[PDB]
């Protein structure tokens, strides 16, 4: 590495599952190679890739930023849901929520002990960190899957009793194989089997009204939901402003120090012609836009901000959050955070 | 632990081991009519997917496929003897069965009566089958070849029934079920996996009838020779009751509407990791799917499959048994069409699988009987089967299977019809393939008669005889494994590679008119002679300790089966690339057979055809042996 | 209950066996686990040795832990050494390189000078000054035993090759790699200085502590520090080279008896530990230092389930193990 | 991947077509973790086992060779790798075919297209199962 | 080996090259397998094949008939060539001459030392054991290759002067695949660039007069070449009987004492239908008649006759003989004969 | 040996080999018209042929062929 310069020729991202691989390759054609695509089965299999360089990016969720950030990757750009304004602050964060159905009269947020339920991933912030926390300095033990008679839960012991409800071919899978992953899959698990769903407070609206054409949901009315309310009480799912379990810091795109600004700079520049402004997505490429959902970003993604100052996981995550996640490390089962925290420095 | 050590566990093993159960329960109402792709089928194979994984054997998965089945559709089948207009007497029948990829189609006109399925051979009878529909005995070969010689004769439909002298069956008016198709597995997927229906879906005839076929009951036969003419022949190693053509004043019509039906067939995996070379493997398959519950179909087999499973795993957990080589037992399905699922499982290794699986067992129709003892593989496998019926005893008699009196056992070729087949004729592995077979085949066999009852009706110790099949099985798995050195008979190549050249000696006259030299042929015989002494010299001067060097000896063996499927054919047009035992142009005795030819001073010889033939044929034993070693680069430079 | 075959390296480690088998025995009841000895001549033989089911377990320095995974050994740590105190236990320790005084050189002006090393391949005696200096040793850098071999006026480097690096066997004939080299490991490296033999030892923080009772004796020494200054060896917190992961004990990935391994060895620390017993201690002997477990350690934790060496390692650590070995400047 | 590249810019004819596309990304990837255990076992492999090594630097040597489609007969069409080689089977001859499509005209031949990608598939599916995968590929969901 | 019975199923012959394998394949096929095939690059292989029971049977020359002996085989039919009753006893044996060209003027008994030699090859009686015996008498040293100038005897050392006139694809091997390998192959030698040939007494006449139809034998005359007396003179080639060097045992089979019996037994049986009596060769098949020269057995074979008690090859061979080729024993090149030896017993 | 050590010695060895006279030598009229399967072209067969057996390097053999090539 004599007087030496420019590393910056091409991104390589981290991809989960066949989908997100496919959105890959074709953001890698369309720009003429400054988008490089590895694969990878499992979020934290990924996260491992760009710790060892065998890749440098990808976007998380919160609760595996803090994974990620543990294995000291750290943050570069967040993903901004609220305005269209590239160059404002990250937000405070989404909304997380819990959801029934309108159907059932007697579950409440009181009344959990027994029921089924279902999460986007284990680890995930919505579907994981805060309603399992929260439940725990409740319970005050470790065994969700004693307190829930049966659920899905992607990422879990393929047979605990939260991977009863999974369905997708791989079954329980912390990826798009397992049907029941994400806030889309979590949503369509309530659907289906499970009588709450822990998932962000846009989803309803973005799976009801024929919005989401599947057959399973296009039919599906915001009205047959309801929310779950800290004090015991239910509300519409337009309430979500005034009954939801906690705010959940944006999801982030993860990189090594070495590269961070490598990676922004080319995201900032790809986000130029691809991002928000793409007026048609079937005639050109769209990073926001997937072809099934959530692959690489969040869909609802309006623009990759800069984190002004917020360079650090802890920073961006804050304190609450990681105050939050750390009440459950007990709880962890996550082998890179082991990994990554057995060395004594 | 030593042979005796594993011989002696294997056999107290099978010595405590109730076959007839497991042959029954998979005869209970949860899994009875199992045809391919059905409901029933799909449980049995979780079922030993689950017993698999209950046998605490390693690694253990399922293979999907989507393959185009054809079934009986919602209109009648049926055979009517009518005159050059509407029917006289009566509907002969509506057939309960049917024979599978059958032209859908319906035609009327004579109606001859060729003994066991044209044969190809009795073909070359007096009346002509030029343009008119044909009747045939179940027997000699298989359906798709006596429509396909049906056809080959300019004929039109063709009925197939299971006569009393062949087939002695009590009951006339049963009906049995058909394949039809001249190859192995899904009919448009020749060499390559298949997909969708909705991606790749070409309608047939790529090697299918294109000529109605129909099974139909002895009862109905009787009554198409009712209305015959001509006088059934004594040649016919059968009995009166048939005659030779309808008679003149009238003649009958076949029907057949048929449907296409894309399924999804579940073959069923399941390994045993080796200690030493774990990549090498033997599998060990056994068709699970049948038309009727198919207790011997597909009872009998499974059930040796299962138990056989339980065994091996068992023994290397608690006996100590450390298997140098993994074994990978199979449970194929969709094999009433031909072996569908086995056959598209190895489409998808088309040129690795050899580095992959060393040896092909399969138990199919294992049991169906006490009487004799027929064997058939690749003469790779010849000394093992002969020295383990030296090992095992018959189950009815207390004497050894192997006939003490001869010193050259009687091994027979692989069927079109026995997974078994594809696995040498098309992948390259050697495979085996025992029969406690009958003078007379299984009657019941592919009708709704194949019961766990009727069958040990007609062999009462069923357990014990099923017993012997299992512990054949079973050494042969210990036998291709228990030891570091691969032991195949890559020597009884030379033998018959020599028989070619000397049954090619009998024209050499024909030879010589044509300016064939026919030396560059004895060349590549003997460059391959010693490749084979080489072979079989360094092993004696290897050390079973050098797991280096042992294993580049192995892999060459490894190799010589392979490597005598014609590399001058493409699979996509014709699969059994098998020199020795394939099917095609690029066959060894498809050579001599058009040779043979020569002599009848017609046109029937394609002498440009020949031309290459021998000169590829040639080319191909003698890459057999530049491959098969020879130190590489063999430097017999001079010729 | 039931035996786990431990593997000793060589006579000293033997005795230190026997004893321990022998010990157990006493207190373990019949229903128990028990050990049982198998002697080879090298860490590397009890590595095969374990791969072949002709032994259980054996405690490795982490830089060897590394090789013992590849294939096709494919061993995994089970059990690992703790440090420090039972109060609050280290699962790390620090690489220092220790050189006389006035001896006058600092790291930068290592060229020329004779070096002392634990054994080929370990954390604080190879890995870590070998990986530091990478550099500066001049090129060809391959075969890395060559470079070494240049750079230094002669070693001391067991377990290396002598009969093609034979400058490396310099300050110990032979090269061999046990305890009956009398500089073999921790101990035998600093042997290797305080001889006269070698111009620096590559060891761990407390090596010296553990051989010379004296502060007046200690005196006499110091370490070279990173920043090209020297320290008096006190303070090796702010004059080390690296931290690095505690030794381990390794077993087959398949029938590896891990549960009796982790059982026989918690209730060996329990009787045996620091302290515990005036008949017998896991962590001395008057055999030997550092006989089958480190004389530092204070105790054992069990690995997390199915930890594989890399994992348990950590990303940097098996970063620079890579580098070394392919490695780029 | 460059060729899936390629590939996608007629993501639209391929999809006017009932044609998934989907059976060709899982054989580049059932090929790309082919490469990873490779390129891992090698790691995890001494220097020092001759055995072991021999076992790996033969798949490396498979490599190549299993490029070549294993559905076209030398005797015929002599340069059979779908990469470098000359005929329909070469995978560079694929979308020269395919780009015809939008011409509208019948330069394209649409069945031959069909067959193409179905084998060409195949044949780098082949080529994973051929460079190990462990042995019997076990991504029996799909 | 319990109460058994029946070995003799079929009989293993070892043929050289690659002519000999194909007459060898022939006479298979057509005897429905009775005779079985294997083949070696050299007679001494052949030996050792059938030491080893690799194979069991092949026809020699008397000289190669003494190491077989040595190397523990036995004689157990031999080759009769003056007659056609098969009951008759072995022939005293075969003569054996020297013949030069008649226009060579100067050449005779007493002047070999300088001369160009062509021989059978090396080991066999007529070749090389008669001729070069009765020349170390004289010369007293081994170096054969000094004391001609130059020739071809097959068998020799690649790279001696005895190896410089061969032509052969293999050149100087000792078989087929050397040109002037053999009876024939020393005659043309001598045709074409030796000054001397030694060779069976019948040769120049079946191979002059139009009876050898090779380009090069096809207008060659008996009344061209002459023979070497013992005593210096020369004479006709009709004369061999009076100027001959001496007498050499008929080529005899050999095998195993355990397969003899086998042997015999099939070979005499083979004769009956495939000896003299077969009116025609071209179709029906010969055992004496060859598609070369003297492939398995020698073409002027007349009967394959039992030995009646000289089952033994010091028995078969004859004192003068083995005296003769005992004197030569120390010059012998040959590796088996060496390995034959060794064993202290 | 390492690499440096077969880098650096294989460089020697190619500074002191004198490549101009040899493409020189297979110049002469010894086989100058070497068209395929001609007797120049033989000529220069055999002398490679001998040049890598004076070369003392193991095995060498020759490779026969009869193509049909247009005059
Ligand atoms: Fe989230
Ligand atoms: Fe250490
Ligand atoms: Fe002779």
């Amino acid at each position: 590495p004599d007087p030496l310069q420019d590393e910056c020729k091409a991104v390589k991202w981290c991809a989960l599952g066949h989908h997100e691989r496919l959105k890959c390759d074709e953001w890698s054609v369309t720009s003429g190679g400054l988008i490089e695509c590895e694969s990878a089965e499992t979020p934290e299999d990924c996260i491992a890739k760009i710790m060892n360089g065998e890749a440098d990016a990808m976007s998380l969720d919160g609760g595996y930023v803090y994974i990620a950030g543990q294995c000291g990757l750290v943050p570069v750009l967040a993903e901004n849901y609220e305005s269209t304004d590239c160059k404002k602050a990250p937000e405070e964060g989404y909304l997380s929520v819990a959801v029934v159905k309108k159907s059932n009269p007697d579950i409440n947020w009181n009344n959990l002990e027994g029921k089924k339920s279902c999460h986007t991933a284990v680890d995930r912030t919505a579907g994981w960190n805060i309603p399992m926390g929260l439940l725990y300095n409740r319970i005050n033990h470790c065994r969700f899957d004693e307190f829930f008679r049966q659920g899905c839960a992607p990422g879990s012991q393929k047979n605990s009793s939260l991977c009863e409800l999974c369905v997708g071919p791989s079954v329980c899978a912390p990826n798009n194989r397992e049907g029941y992953y994400g806030y889309t899959g979590a949503f369509r698990c309530l659907v289906e089997k499970g009588d709450v769903a822990f998932v962000k407070s846009q989803t309803v609206l973005q799976n009801t009204g024929g919005r989401n054409s599947e057959p399973w949901a296009k039919d599906l009315k915001e009205e047959d939901f309801e929310l779950l309310c800290l004090d015991g009480t239910r509300k519409p799912v337009s309430e979500a402003h005034n009954c939801h379990l906690a705010k959940a810091p944006n999801h982030a795109v993860v990189s090594r120090k070495d590269k961070a600004a490598c990676v922004k700079q080319k995201l900032l520049d790809l986000q130029v012609e691809f991002g928000n402004t793409v007026a048609d997505c079937s005639s050109k490429f769209c990073m926001f836009h997937s072809k099934t959902k959530d692959l690489l970003f969040r869909d609802d993604t309006k623009c990759l901000v800069d984190l002004r100052g917020k360079n650090t996981y802890e920073k961006y995550l804050g304190a609450d959050y990681i105050k939050a996640v750390s009440n459950l490390r007990k709880c962890s089962t996550s082998r890179l955070l082991e990994a990554c925290t057995f060395h004594k420095h | 632990l030593y042979w005796d050590d594993l011989k002696r566990k294997l056999s107290e093993k099978l010595d405590s081991t109730d076959f007839t159960s497991t042959i029954k329960l998979l005869n209970e109402n949860s899994y009875v009519p199992r045809e391919a792709g059905s409901q029933k089928d799909e449980n049995l194979a979780l079922y030993v997917e689950n017993e698999f994984r209950e046998f605490k054997l390693s690694k253990v998965w399922r293979d999907q496929h989507f393959v185009k089945i054809q079934v009986k559709d919602s209109a009648q089948n049926s055979v009517i003897i009518v005159d050059k207009n509407g029917r006289l007497v009566y509907l002969v029948e509506n057939p309960g069965g049917y024979v599978a990829y059958s032209k859908a189609a319906t035609v009327t006109g004579k109606l001859v009566h060729a003994n066991f399925g044209t044969k190809k051979d009795f073909e070359d009878l007096y009346t002509p089958v030029n343009g008119s529909i044909v009747i045939v005995r179940a027997g000699k070969i298989t359906f798709a070849e006596k429509v396909a010689n049906a056809e080959s004769l300019n004929a039109i439909g063709v009925l197939i029934y299971m006569d009393q002298t062949k087939f002695p069956i009590v009951n006339a008016e049963l009906s049995f079920f058909g394949h039809a198709h001249l190859g192995t597995g899904d009919p448009y997927t020749p060499g390559f996996p298949s997909f969708n229906h909705t991606q790749f879906p070409p309608s047939r005839s790529s090697g299918l009838p294109n000529i109605p076929v129909q099974t139909i009951s002895r009862a109905a036969a009787e009554k198409l020779f009712g209305n015959m003419e001509g006088d059934c022949p004594s040649d016919w190693k059968t009995d009166s009751t048939c005659r030779m053509v309808t008679s003149e004043s009238k003649n009958v019509k076949l029907t057949v509407s048929n449907v296409l039906k894309e399924i999804k067939i579940l073959n069923i995996f399941g390994v045993i990791k080796g200690f030493v070379e774990p990549d090498h493997y033997v599998v060990v398959g056994a068709q699970r799917d049948a038309w009727g519950p198919g207790a011997a179909k597909s009872g009998v087999g499974t059930a040796l499959l299962l138990k056989l499973a339980q065994m091996f795993s068992d023994m290397v957990l608690k006996d100590g048994f450390q298997p140098s080589r993994s074994i990978i037992f199979a449970s194929w399905s969709a094999g009433d069409f031909g072996s569908v699922g086995a056959t598209e499982w190895l489409e998808g290794y088309l040129s690795s699988l050899h580095l992959k699986a060393f040896t092909y067992i399969n138990l199919d129709k294992a049991v169906l009987g006490t009487s004799n003892f027929k064997v058939s593989a690749s003469p790779l496998l010849y000394t093992l089967i002969e020295k383990t019926m030296q090992n095992v005893k018959h189950p009815v008699t207390g004497q050894f299977l192997y006939q003490d009196s001869n010193w050259a056992s009687k091994v027979e070729k692989l069927t079109l019809d026995n997974a078994a087949f594809p696995f040498l004729a098309y992948s390259g592995i050697p495979a085996v393939s025992f029969c406690f077979c009958e003078d007379t085949d299984y009657p019941y066999l592919g009708t709704t008669m194949d019961t766990y009852k009727e069958l040990i009706e007609r062999i009462p110790e069923l357990n014990k005889v099923a017993r012997a099949a299992a512990e054949v099985a079973g050494q042969f798995v210990i036998k291709l494994t228990h030891d570091v050195e691969l032991n195949l008979d890559y020597e009884e190549y030379n033998s018959q590679l020599l028989s070619f050249v000397r049954d090619l000696n009998q024209y050499r006259a024909d030879i010589k008119e044509m300016g064939l030299s026919l030396q560059w042929l004895y060349s590549a015989r003997g460059d391959f002679f010693r490749a084979t002494s080489r072979l079989t010299t360094d092993f004696g001067n290897a050390e079973k300790t050098d797991r280096f060097v042992m294993k580049k000896l192995n892999d060459r063996v490894m190799r010589v089966e392979y490597h005598f499927l014609s590399p001058y054919v493409s699979p996509k047009e014709s699969p059994f690339r098998h020199v020795f035992w394939g099917s095609g142009s690029h066959t060894l005795p498809a050579l001599l057979e058009n040779l043979k030819l020569r002599k009848q001073n017609n046109g029937a010889f394609n002498e440009t055809l020949f031309r290459n033939q021998l000169a590829l044929a040639t080319w191909t034993i003698q890459g057999a042996a530049n491959a098969l070693s020879g130190d590489v680069w063999d430097i017999d430079n001079e010729f | 209950d039931k035996t786990v075959r431990w593997c000793a390296v060589s006579e000293h480690e033997a005795t230190k066996c026997q004893s321990f088998r022998d010990h157990m025995k006493s207190v373990i009841p019949s229903d128990g686990p028990s050990v049982a000895c198998v002697k080879k001549a090298s860490y590397l033989d009890c590595i095969r040795a374990i791969a072949a089911n002709e032994a259980d377990a054996v405690t490795l320095d982490a830089g060897l832990v590394y090789d013992a995974y590849l294939a096709p050994n494919n061993l995994k740590p089970v059990v690992a050494e703790f440090y420090g105190s039972k109060e609050d236990p280290q699962t790390f320790y620090y690489a220092v390189a220790v050189v006389k005084k006035d001896s006058g050189f600092q790291m930068n002006q290592l060229r020329g000078k004779k070096s002392c090393h634990t054994g080929l391949g370990r954390s604080a005696g190879w890995n870590i000054p070998i990986g530091l200096l990478y550099c500066d040793l001049p090129e060809p850098r391959k075969p890395l035993e060559k470079a070494v071999a240049n750079f230094f006026s002669g070693s001391c480097a067991p377990c290396a090759d002598g009969t093609d690096f034979p400058q490396l066997c310099q300050l110990c004939p032979g090269c061999g790699c046990s305890t009956l080299n009398q500089y073999f490991g921790y101990s035998g490296a600093f042997k290797c200085l305080k001889d006269g033999a070698g111009d620096v030892a590559f060891v761990k923080h407390s090596t010296i502590f553990e051989n010379l009772a004296n502060k007046a004796d200690r005196d006499q020494y110091e370490l070279l520090c990173l920043d090209n200054t020297r320290k008096p060896v006190d303070e090796y917190k702010d004059c080390h080279l690296a931290q690095v992961p505690s030794h381990t004990v390794v077993a087959r990935s398949m029938g590896g008896k891990e549960d009796l391994i982790w059982e026989l060895l918690n209730q060996a620390q329990e009787h045996f530990g620091k302290d515990k017993s005036k008949e017998f201690q896991l962590f001395s002997s008057p055999h030997g230092k550092d006989l089958l477990f480190k004389d530092s350690a204070h105790g054992f934790l069990k690995v997390p389930p199915r930890m594989d060496a890399k994992m348990y390692l950590g990303y940097e650590y098996v970063t620079a193990i890579r580098n070394l070995r392919e490695g780029t400047c």
